[PDB]
C-alpha cells in the first residue's frame, strides 16, 4: 500500500521545534513527483539526492520530521548551519541526505492576539548532536551560583514563545517544515518510490 | 514578533518624577519567559541599565539608581511602568523599554526625556559674517532657545550644496544653542544674497536673517 | 561590579573588509555575553548572545567567540548597512553592564579641515553675551583638536564642540566649536584664535582676529 | 557525440518576455534531466533551473523563481525556458546542459554553445566611429555610442592581421557601448600605406568604413 | 547557499608544468564537487565529477581529489590547449547548485613594459558635444597595471573607463585602453591632459601628452 505522507504534510497541528515530531515510514510504496510539484512550497532544497531521482531509489527507512519555526529561521534547517534553531532545537548532520520542505502557514499558526503555543529552546550549554530531540525544561544556569530549580536572573526557563500574529512581517510569521531523511543501511529496503 | 510601544512626557522639571509606560503588543506580559526592563542612553553616551521586573517573580534594579527607581507592572492593560524620582539634568537621556532576559531581545523605539526647568523661549539668530582674511564660509548662530528643535534652511531651500547645520548643544543656562554654516565661492559674496531661514515651532518663531560681509 | 572595556574606541574600515571588535570584562563571566548594533538615532538591535549564538534573522557575516573574560565580535565581509556603533553586555551577575561602544567608520583618504573663525555679531554683543565660533569644514578622520587661545592664553571650560554626521557623499566630517564669554569679559582681550591640530595638517593651523578690526 | 543547439536570444526591454529553445540530438533525450545555466558578462556561472526527464518536476534557483519557467517537448527533443519580467541583472549568456545522470545528484556533462540575452530599454542605435591620429607608432578607430553588443572591427578588409588589438566594449552611463580598436604599424609606411577600419553593426544594419591618416 | 572559493584567482605557467587549483567550500559537500573547463567564447566542458571521477573523453592528465571542504584539481603535464578558466561546482545542495569564482590559467612570460600612446578626440566628435580622452597601454605583462588620469594635476576620479584585451596569441601580452569621458563644457575648463601609467615593468609614472 502507499506511504502516509499526508499524515505529516496535511496534519492539522504541528509540533514545536524543540519537540519536533518524527514519523518513521517503512514497508510501503511512495509517490513523490506528483506529491512535491505543487509550488505551494516557499522553500524546497534537497541535499545528496535529486527530487526527480527518488522515484528510482529504495531506502531501508524514510523519516518525515515536522515542526514550526519563523521565516528568518527557515535558512537554518540545513546541513552545516548554525544559530539558535540549528544549535539548540533541530540539527542536521553535515552529510545530510534528504530534502527540506517549507511553506508559509500564517493562516494556520498565527492568531490575532498572537499564538504563543509554538516554543523553542533558547538557552543550552552545548549544541545538539544531529537528529537529537531535547524536550528538557530544566532551568538554565547562566551565572555563577547554581539554580537548583529556583528561577531568576541567572536562571532562565530554557523555552520561549514565538508569538505569531498574522500582521507580522514574513520573517516573524510561522512556517511549517517537513524534513525527509533517506536512510540507507546494509539491510533490505522497504520504501521504494513509484 | 514582540512589539514594545513606550509613552510619557519628554520634558520633566528637575526634582520631579520621571514616569514612562511601555505597552506590550507582541507577547503576553504574563505568558512569556521574558523579563521587562528599562535601559537609558544619555546623549552621545553609552547605555545604562535601569531595572527589570518579572510578571510576579521579583524586580531587579541597578544599585546606582535603586533608591530613585520604581518599576511596576500592569497586566490588565498590558503595561509595565518606570518612575524615577528627583530627576536632574544628569537624567536627560533616551529611555528604552526592552523585553530582557539574558539579553534584551526586543526594544521600544525610545523616548527622549529632557530634564530642565526652562519654559519655551524663541531663539535669537545672529549672523556669522564671512571675513576678509577661493572659498569662503558664512552662517547663522541660533542661540538661547527651548525646547528642541529648530530647522535652518538657506535661500528658502535654493541653497543646499555645502551646508552643514550642526546639532544643538545644551548650554549651562538650560537653553540650546545651534549654528548652521555654508561654504560658497568668494566671488559671490558681493553679488549673491544669503539668508538663513530659522524655524522654531515650539515658540511659533520664524526668523529670516540676511548674512552680509562685515564692513570696516 | 563587572566592568566591560571595548577595543578600539573608534574603528575605520572599508566595504568588504574583515572587522574585529574586542570586549573584556573585569571578572570571569563564562559565555554569558551579548553583542548589539545601534545605527544613529535608532534603537539597538541584538546580534549575538552567549558569545557565539547568532540571533535569528541576523546575517551570517556576524560571528562571535570567547569565554571567561575575553570576547570577540567579527564581521566577515563588511557591507554598507553594517557601519554603526557596537556595544557588548554581560548578563552574568545582577547589575548588568555595557561596554562604552565601538563606532565603525568608513575609511576614506585623509582630508584636512578648512578652518574658519567668526567674531560675535554686533547684534549679540548688545545682548551681553559674545559667542565666537570656529569652523572645521570637510575633514577626515574625525579625531581633531580645537584649542582656544585668548591673548595667547589657552581656554578651557567655556567652549563646546559639535560634529556633523559623516557626509553620505564625500565621507567627511565637520566640527563647530562655540566659545562663550560675557560682553565684559570679551572686551578685556584683543586676540581671539582657535588652533586646529589634525592628521592632514603638517602643522597646527590658527585662524584669528583682533576685536574691533 | 552529443549536440545541443540554442536559439531565441536577442534584445529585450525590462519587464518584457523572451523564450529560449535548445534542440538536442544523438542521445535519449526523454530519459535525462535537463538544466539551464547562465553567465553574466565577465562573471562566473550560475545555475538557473532544472527539469526532470518526463517534465513533471521543475526546480528553479531563487534569483529566477516565480519569474522564469522551464519546460520540454520530448517529441521534438527540445528544451524551453520562458523568461518573463526580465531585469537588467538577467543580461547573460544562457547555456543549456544535459545532466550526467551517473550520480544521485545533478551535474552537467555536455553544454550548448549558448545564446545572449541583453536586457535594456535602449533602442538599437548605430555606432559613431571616430579616428585616433598618431620608436614605432600606433593608430586606431573609436566605435562609440552603439546598442547593443556586438560590433565587429577589422582593418583593410581583414588583410591586416598582425599588430591589431580590439578592446572589449564598455557600458557607459548613457546605456550605450563604447569600443576601441588599435593597430601598430611601422612609422615608415604611413603616408604610403592607407589604413581603413571596417565597423559593422548587424543589430542596426550599419557598415561604416573610415579612413585613418595622421 | 554554499559558497565555493577558488585559489588562486589567476596563475601563470608554461607547457609541461604541474598545475594545481584549490577549491574550498563553506560547508561539507561530501564528495559532490565537479570541475569544468571553459574557453573564452566557448561553452564549459566537464572534466571531473564526484571530486575524483574522470569524464569519458577527458585526457588522463586531468585528475581531481579531495573531500569535505578542500578540493584540488591537478593537471600533471600542462598542454597548450589547456590554457583556460577552470571552475569548481558543488552538487551537495542539488537544488542550489553553485559554482566557484574560477581560476584562469595563463601563459607565463617575462615582464614586458607597455608602450603608452595618447590620442586626442577627433574634430568629427567634438561637434556632437562629447569629448573622450583616450590612453593606451600596449603589449605588457602581467595584467596588473594602474592608469591614473591627471587633468591640471587633479586626479580624475569617477570619470574614465578601462578595458583589457586577452593574452595575445604571439607574445602573450595584454593591452589596456582608458577612455576619459567628459562633456565639451568640461573640456575647455582645463588645459593639461596627462596619463599616468604604473606597471611592474616600469620604474616611474609615465605621462604622454600633446598641445591643441
Ligand atoms: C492533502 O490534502 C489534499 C486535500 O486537502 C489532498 O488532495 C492531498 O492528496 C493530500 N496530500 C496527501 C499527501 O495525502
Amino acid at each position: 500500500n502507499l506511504c502516509p505522507f499526508g499524515e505529516v504534510f496535511n496534519a492539522t497541528r504541528f509540533a514545536s521545534v524543540y519537540a519536533w515530531n518524527r514519523k518513521r515510514i517503512s514497508n510501503c510504496v511512495a509517490d513523490y513527483s506528483v506529491l512535491y510539484n505543487s509550488a505551494s512550497f516557499s522553500t524546497f532544497k534537497c541535499y545528496g539526492v535529486s527530487p526527480t531521482k527518488l522515484n528510482d531509489l529504495c531506502f531501508t527507512n524514510v523519516y518525515a520530521d515536522s515542526f514550526v519555526i519563523r521565516g528568518d529561521e527557515v535558512r537554518q534547517i540545513a546541513p552545516g548551519q548554525t544559530g539558535k534553531i540549528a544549535d539548540y532545537n533541530y540539527k542536521l548532520p553535515d552529510d545530510f541526505t534528504g530534502c527540506v520542505i517549507a511553506w508559509n502557514s500564517n493562516n494556520l499558526d498565527s492568531k490575532v492576539g498572537g499564538n504563543y503555543n509554538y516554543r523553542y529552546r533558547l538557552f543550552r550549554k552545548s549544541n545538539l548532536k544531529p537528529f537529537e530531540r531535547d524536550i528538557s525544561t530544566e532551568i538554565y544556569q547562566a551565572g555563577s551560583k547554581p539554580c537548583n530549580g529556583v528561577e531568576g536572573f541567572n536562571c532562565y526557563f530554557p523555552l520561549q514563545s514565538y508569538g505569531f500574529q498574522p500582521t507580522n512581517g514574513v520573517g516573524y510569521q510561522p512556517y511549517r517544515v517537513v524534513v525527509l531523511s533517506f536512510e540507507l543501511l546494509h539491510a533490505p529496503a522497504t520504501v521504494c518510490g513509484k | 514578533q514582540v512589539q514594545l510601544q513606550e509613552s510619557g512626557p519628554g520634558l520633566v522639571k528637575p526634582s520631579e518624577t520621571l514616569s514612562l509606560t511601555c505597552t506590550v503588543s507582541g507577547g503576553s506580559i504574563s505568558s512569556s519567559n521574558y523579563y521587562w526592563g528599562w535601559i537609558r542612553q544619555p546623549p552621545g553616551k553609552g547605555l545604562e541599565w535601569i531595572g527589570s521586573i518579572y510578571y510576579s517573580g521579583s524586580s531587579y534594579y541597578s544599585p546606582s539608581l535603586k533608591s530613585r527607581v520604581t518599576i511596576s507592572v500592569d497586566t490588565s492593560k498590558s503595561q509595565f511602568s518606570l518612575k524615577l524620582s528627583s530627576v536632574t539634568a544628569a537624567d536627560t537621556a533616551v529611555y528604552y523599554c526592552a523585553s530582557t532576559l539574558g539579553a534584551t531581545f526586543y526594544w521600544g523605539q525610545g523616548t527622549l526625556v529632557t530634564v530642565s526647568s526652562a519654559s519655551t523661549k524663541g531663539p535669537s539668530v545672529f549672523p556669522l559674517a564671512p571675513s576678509s582674511k577661493g572659498t569662503a564660509a558664512l552662517g547663522c548662530l541660533v542661540k538661547d532657545y527651548f525646547p528642541e528643535p529648530v530647522t535652518v534652511s538657506w535661500n528658502s531651500g535654493a541653497l543646499t550644496s555645502g551646508v552643514h547645520t550642526f546639532p544643538a548643544v545644551l548650554q549651562s543656562s538650560g537653553l540650546y544653542s545651534l549654528s548652521s554654516v555654508v561654504t560658497v565661492p568668494s566671488s559671490s559674496l558681493g553679488t549673491q544674497t544669503y539668508i538663513c531661514n530659522v524655524n522654531h515651532k515650539p515658540s511659533n518663531t520664524k526668523v529670516d536673517k540676511r548674512v552680509e560681509p562685515k564692513s570696516c | 561590579d563587572i566592568q566591560l572595556t571595548q577595543s578600539p574606541s573608534s574603528l575605520s574600515a572599508s566595504v568588504g573588509d574583515k572587522v574585529t571588535i574586542t570586549c573584556r570584562a573585569s571578572q570571569g563571566i563564562s559565555n554569558s555575553l551579548a553583542w548589539y548594533q545601534q545605527n544613529p538615532g535608532k534603537a539597538p538591535k541584538l546580534l549575538l548572545y552567549t558569545a557565539s549564538t547568532l540571533e535569528s534573522g541576523v546575517p551570517s557575516r556576524f560571528s562571535g567567540s570567547g569565554s571567561g573574560t575575553d570576547f570577540t565580535l567579527t564581521i566577515s565581509s563588511l557591507q554598507p548597512e553594517d557601519f554603526a556603533t557596537y556595544y557588548c553586555q554581560q548578563y552574568y551577575d545582577t547589575w548588568y553592564t555595557f561596554g562604552q561602544g565601538t563606532k565603525v567608520d568608513i575609511k576614506r583618504t585623509v582630508a584636512a579641515p578648512s578652518v574658519f573663525i567668526f567674531p560675535p555679531s554686533d547684534e549679540q554683543l548688545k545682548s551681553g553675551t559674545a559667542s565666537v565660533v570656529c569652523l572645521l569644514n570637510n575633514f577626515y578622520p574625525r579625531e581633531a583638536k580645537v584649542q582656544w587661545k585668548v591673548d595667547n592664553a589657552l581656554q578651557s571650560g567655556n567652549s563646546q564642540e559639535s560634529v556633523t554626521e559623516q557626509d553620505s557623499k564625500d565621507s567627511t566630517y565637520s566640527l563647530s566649536s562655540t566659545l562663550t564669554l560675557s560682553k565684559a569679559d570679551y572686551e578685556k582681550h584683543k586676540v581671539y584664535a582657535c588652533e586646529v591640530t589634525h592628521q592632514g595638517l603638517s602643522s597646527p593651523v590658527t585662524k584669528s582676529f583682533n576685536r574691533g578690526e
